[PDB]
């Protein structure tokens, strides 16, 4: 004992454990969620098929009224208009729209995708050229429905709905120390170690760090990037958000007035949501440890101009990972390993159904012991299983999926850059 | 109940979920420390707990049985081979007697509600329920067995029942539950910022998970099998408030007979064989047979060997020599031929059990022992010890009274006759007491009025002068001022 | 500086600041050393405000809590070995048990109020509270516990509870916190030339911290965790005043036994060893193995062990020897080869486990440890030994007892019946009572009033000469004045 | 002064003592050239370690390399380590990089 | 972040950036200067100036060769500072003499 020093080792770093996402505990493997849809067009499930109620989009104000007697032209790229009729167009956001000519003139012949056409019928419709309009169906017309006094084809217009389900499965994790004798004696020896227990510990948390890590992962995975479409300044980048581009803070300078221009746009992704889900406004955001550190330096409540020391919300990420509410709003946690610079805002509800994101587990740090009888050596370990899954609608673009079952898994094809709840945004200048 | 798990208990979950719930709803904040005073073992769980169905709750016992419980296990064990051995389970017996009295033509251990409560009727209702709960464990005739299981293991468990078709008059029959099969635990429902010091309802629940697939003693066939999770509402214990440096590994008064019960078993185990050994005679024979292979040496050595063998025993069934007649004697005649020319061949005596005693360090290690197991010294008028053991049992049998007084107000609030809060307000005092054993409680009565009386004759000559005889009554004879006004009133009868 | 903890700790941090304020304006200073006798240790300050927002705070306080809270820690972990021993732990029992004790009917220790109030109403509300404090801490079923703990690990403490929204009626049971988890702290916040006397007012706050990661003895997964500071208006405590040669190192009153109590089981053990290495008989078998090769020469070896070897056992579950049929031989009859008429081969016998005692060391040292303990010779009426030993009793009381003060005047402030000025000028005197057992203290009182009755006997001749009445009643009776009155008007009604 | 105010001092009763470390490592071999440590506080964990990264290869990203859309590859940065990332779209990566600072 | 043991909780900085610290606000608010009347810089009386914002200790280098300041982290436990001070033999004085003309 040669005037021994004391030891080190590494702390271990917390988790946002499942705050901003669904827990369903489960007592069995493979659960199963299902879900309405309201419908109309008298086919419930069908190509085609429309849905009563979207966050996105809006209701067929002629579908009741007088769209039940008669069809509309629609516009395309290059047709021109007859002021006073009114025509239909289906939009990649916002829906459904009726619009009365005031002018005869022609819409983009040059238009390809449906997003050309999109932008010049809104152009025409600022304009004043299109103007949204809506009305019920003539009286007479209503009279004779379902075949009265000799008439024919005019049935009523019907609803009704199609109710479909999506189901999830466990994968799991499992590790093992593979240690031995001599050294954990040694160990005892040295420090008075375990030398298992620690062990056990170790492969417990690396397991439960991978999860929480790749819940997180998940999150960003499946988010929408925001400064984007419906939350754009046009000036803008695209998707970032900077400090030395006055272009994202109004011609700031002066930090006490500068800084306040991110929470500005974390409202307008925030309030997107509540449009994308249905639910409400976003209520928790993770993030860059550099975003956090201007956030609580800032006074984010609403004031003429202020900045001082990051002291608003914990900024460490050493006794927590949960930094604070924002505003009062919004839960604030830490990406302690985010690979750049950003931060991904979202919205949870009170029912744990209400998510986008959920962690489901079933089997959780199982430990296992043996011992290898060639050798004699101690093998140790532990097992996890759980599944994770997506919210049905968490795409929100498509009223509904292919053949009324889909995996409620997340994959590429079902998530990646497409979930409802959720908005990313990347960060630079800081 | 997030499932409804083991639907067999779900009248016990009601009530734990019930309390778990008050708890939760009072103000039971601001704690550092688990409020946990003695009892089952603690365990941490995430804020709003993250930790259920009862799979997780399964972590939870691994974690406190592989390097907990089954140390606890071993002490259960341990405490059965302590008593298991003469000089240990007399003490035992001493106790139990001491601590439950059994006499002809009186009561039993009774309820005595003398103290306030809302009428009569509710009273007699409680004393038929806890009649009742004596009746189910047949406890006027079992009584000393259920004390003495729980003062030798430290602990006494028992599974309550609801009906449930009409639960409201459901208690039935207490079943003992089977030591070492089930860990209790109390698991920390909060987390904050490094730290909670906030309200839990702590789960309060326990686990039976044993199996006769590996044997702490043989001929058992039948065990708890997989990890049961029961409430605790559906459980009547108690245990003594003794436990090791740290945990909850309870352990029990006579512990601390251990060490001693074995240093003496180990003792009288070595001064038998001390004196055992030797008690034969003893003799090695050294024969000088050389330049001869075995299979030529071995017929000089058999020539030898069955001719000076004494080929006899002592017949310990009759105490006779087998085939010696007659009885013994005078001498015994043995030869030996030598085949060097020095006097080498031989045969070498050993010493002999002989007596070195002096045999007075086992006298001093069972008095040691028979004191550890928590007895009076006047044992192989009124002292001390009698006194002293007076309160170790009046706190035994004060600890062990839950055993009634569990499943009385359970019974009596699953009815409705009394209500929770009621019962929290009445006790205080819904005591439960024990007999006293009527011949020493006479004799100790008797000694203390015979000093009142010699003090009294001695003060007599001054009560008109100094000691007025209130006064004496009071002081000398120790009464009341009622008391007085009542002997003065009987006295006034007498006299006509 | 600011508040930084979590926000159950505000109420007490308002009380703090309060009594901080007091001292800022306190006129207690241009002292020397620090104003303290016991407990808290001393630390330095970088400046005249001595900030830090709960956690800076920690800079100085791990210098001095390494090993800090540690070696309480090594003093109670032992003082608990040492009460785990039998004869320690009675001696624990005793004292404790006197100090409190329990009777049937009656009360526990309680408050006795004799001064001045603005209204009998308030004296009520103080008692009231007294009571409640006993509920909180169910001394009247747990009170010896409590007491133990501060008796053996030389101190205990609790964790006060506030609403804290409606801290006026949050007043709930307190949280006996863990032995070994505190330590107390005080600064020196003034400076001067090189070591100044004014307003270091030193605040006085306290570290609770539960380093669990060290060996988990039984599971031990769980405990509070990394340390904090806390505002000390929230904690209830006392401690012995007991302690080492210098600073703060307090230790319990079982200290002075620890020495005798290990020496004596080691030298118990001593004594069983010798006893019990050489129990059975002994002896070494040489064996000529010459004129053969070390491989093949360990065969002759192994052949005459196996048919010489005594390979026979005593069964210590049933006192008999294992298959050695018939029940007794007359003699143990052993053949040895030589290899020529040369006694390279023999048969050695060794020492036996005799008995050598005079086992007199043994007794010495238990006496040694009985004194040791603080035990009254008695063991293993009035006398000046017995007297000693309750004066022991008493003032160990008369420590433990601010354990229902501290709460006490908490709550009483809380609930704006006293202020703190008012308290202490009521104390002085608002002493606890603790009960006695009402069967010693009967011969107590005897005792005395037997010789005072046998000097009136003696003294009475004079009563007309030399002694007047009142005098005999004053100087032989020890009656006061007012008593003699009350004793002379008392006997004038009973004349009739 | 405030010569020890932040600093630690483990005082020494001989000259010259030691002071050890323990570092969790993963990857089958405590000591080893590309041996990870588990809880280094710059790099996120492998969060595929226990899971998928037992099931099957993930081929790391290099410089001139190209994705096949719905494949899997890895990497380690210098700063934040490892990951392992989708390929949502088929691309290539820069075959002129050599370097972690260009590739990464 | 390098640690994984908390955020720096002490700055030693020269004596023009405390009298900076000590004239401006540090709260959050509009704008704030005002004359260097917090965290005294007076290198006289001591070398800690204050606490920044209630969170900081701040510390003068009063020696400081051109002008700069540096931060940094120390935990309530003596390892965790990285730089450690091991008084193994410490301010032990020497006394005697030399005998020839006995000066001490």
């Amino acid at each position: 004992g040669p005037a021994v020093m004391g030891m080190v080792r590494r702390a271990i770093p917390n988790l946002i454990a499942f705050d901003i996402c669904g827990v369903q505990p489960m007592n069995s493997p493979t659960g199963q969620v299902f879900a309405l849809r309201a419908v109309y067009g008298k086919d419930p499930v069908a190509a085609g098929a429309k849905e009563a109620f979207h966050p996105m989009y809006g209701p067929d104000a002629m579908f009741s009224g007088q769209g039940a007697a008669k069809k509309f032209p629609a516009l395309a790229a290059s047709t021109q208009t007859t002021v006073g009729d009114i025509y239909t167009h289906f939009f990649q956001e916002t829906g459904t729209v009726y619009l009365q000519a005031s002018v005869q003139v022609t819409i983009d012949a040059g238009a390809t995708d449906a997003a050309k056409l999109d932008a010049e019928i809104k152009k025409q419709m600022e304009a004043g050229a299109l103007v949204e309009i809506a009305e019920g169906m003539a009286t007479s017309i209503a009279e004779l429905q379902e075949g009265f006094n000799g008439s024919t084809d005019n049935p009523w217009n019907e609803m009704g709905f199609r109710i479909d389900k999506q189901v999830i499965e466990a994968k799991s994790r499992q590790l093992k120390a593979a240690y031995s004798i001599e050294l954990a004696q040694d160990l005892r020896a040295v420090h008075g170690m375990d030398a298992d227990a620690e062990l056990s510990g170790i492969l417990a948390t690396e397991i439960m760090l991978e999860i929480n890590r790749e819940v997180v992962d998940w999150i960003n995975y499946s988010a929408q990037v925001g400064k984007s479409g419906m939350t754009l300044t046009p000036g803008s980048k695209a998707g970032v958000f900077d400090f030395q581009d006055p272009i994202d803070i109004r011609g700031a300078r002066w930090a006490g007035e500068s800084f306040k221009a991110l929470l500005f746009q974390i409202d307008k992704e925030a309030v997107e949501i509540a449009r994308q889900t249905g639910r409400g406004e976003g209520n928790f955001i993770i993030a860059s440890r550099n975003v956090v550190n201007v956030l609580a330096s800032v006074d984010t409540g609403i004031s003429y101009a202020a900045q001082g020391l990051a002291t608003g919300f914990s900024t460490d990420t050493t006794k927590s990972v949960f930094a604070g509410v924002l505003g009062g709003k919004y839960r604030v946690y830490i990406d302690q390993y985010a690979k750049q610079d950003y931060f991904t805002v979202g919205y949870k509800g009170p029912n744990e159904m209400d998510a986008g994101i959920y962690y489901a587990p079933y089997v959780a740090l199982t430990p296992l012991r043996g011992s290898d009888p060639k050798n004699f050596q101690p093998v140790m370990g532990f097992k996890t299983r759980y599944g994770i899954g997506i919210n049905p609608f968490a795409e929100s673009a498509a009223q509904a999926p292919a053949s009324r079952i889909q995996s409620g898994m997340p994959s590429i094809l079902n998530s990646l850059g497409k979930n409802a709840y959720f908005r990313r945004v990347y960060v630079k200048g800081i | 109940m997030k499932f409804n798990v083991l639907s067999l208990f779900a009248p016990w979950a009601k009530m734990d979920e019930r309390n778990f719930k008050d708890q939760e709803k009072e103000d039971l904040v601001s704690i550092t420390a688990p409020k946990l005073d003695d009892g089952a073992r603690e365990f941490e769980v995430s804020s709003n707990e993250a930790a259920s169905p009862y799979n997780a709750a399964f972590q939870t016992i691994f974690g406190s049985y592989e390097p907990g419980m089954k140390t606890t296990r071993e002490l259960i064990d341990t405490y059965r081979n302590l008593m298991n051995n003469y000089e240990v389970d007399n003490a035992v017996s001493e106790i139990v007697s001491d601590a439950i009295v059994y006499e002809d033509d009186t009561e039993v251990v009774a309820l005595n509600l003398d103290k306030s409560k809302f009428s009569p009727k509710i009273k007699n209702m409680m004393l038929d329920e806890f009649s009742d709960v004596l009746n189910h464990l047949s406890f006027q005739r079992k009584g000393s067995d259920h004390f003495r299981r729980w003062y030798v293991d430290s602990r006494i468990f028992f599974h309550k029942i609801i009906d449930p078709k009409r639960p409201k008059e459901g208690i039935k029959e207490l079943r003992r539950l089977d030591p070492r099969q089930v860990q209790y635990v109390r698991e920390i429902i909060t987390e904050t910022e490094a730290g909670t010091k906030i309200v839990k309802g702590y789960k309060e629940y326990f686990i039976y998970d044993t199996a006769h697939e590996s044997y702490a003693c043989d001929g058992r066939m039948y065990e708890a099998g997989t990890k049961i999770k029961i409430p605790k509402a559906a459980v009547v214990y108690a245990h003594s408030g003794l436990v090791d440096c740290c945990g909850k590994n309870i352990i029990g008064y006579l512990h601390r007979a251990v060490k001693p019960a074995n240093q003496l078993k180990l003792l009288e185990d070595a001064v038998v064989i001390y004196r055992i050994t030797r008690a034969p005679d003893r003799r090695v024979w050294y024969v000088d047979t050389g330049n001869m292979p075995a299979r030529k040496a071995a017929e000089h050595m058999q020539h030898v060997m069955n001719t000076m063998k004494n080929r006899v025993v002592y017949d310990a069934s009759t105490g006779k020599i087998k085939n010696q007649q007659h009885n013994m004697s005078m001498t015994e005649d043995y030869w030996l031929q030598r085949r060097d020319g020095k006097a080498v061949t031989e045969v070498d005596t050993l010493p002999g059990a002989d007596n070195t005693g002096n045999m007075e360090d086992i006298r001093w290690f069972r008095q040691a022992l028979y004191m550890a197991l928590r007895v009076p010294l006047s044992r192989i008028s009124i002292t001390r010890d009698e006194l002293t053991f007076a309160k170790f049992i009046r706190e035994l049998q004060h600890k062990f009274e839950e055993v009634f007084l569990d499943p009385l107000k359970t019974n009596l609030l699953l009815k409705g006759i009394i209500t929770e809060d009621e019962w929290n307000d009445e006790i205080n005092n819904i005591k439960i007491e024990f007999h006293r054993d009527s011949y020493f409680a006479e004799l100790k009565e008797a000694e203390i009025l015979e000093r009142r009386i010699n003090m009294l004759t001695m003060a007599e000559p001054f009560i008109g002068k100094y000691i007025s005889h209130r006064t004496a009554m009071k002081d000398i004879l120790q009464m009341t001022d009622e008391e007085i006004e009542q002997e003065a009133k009987q006295i006034e009868e007498e006299s006509k």
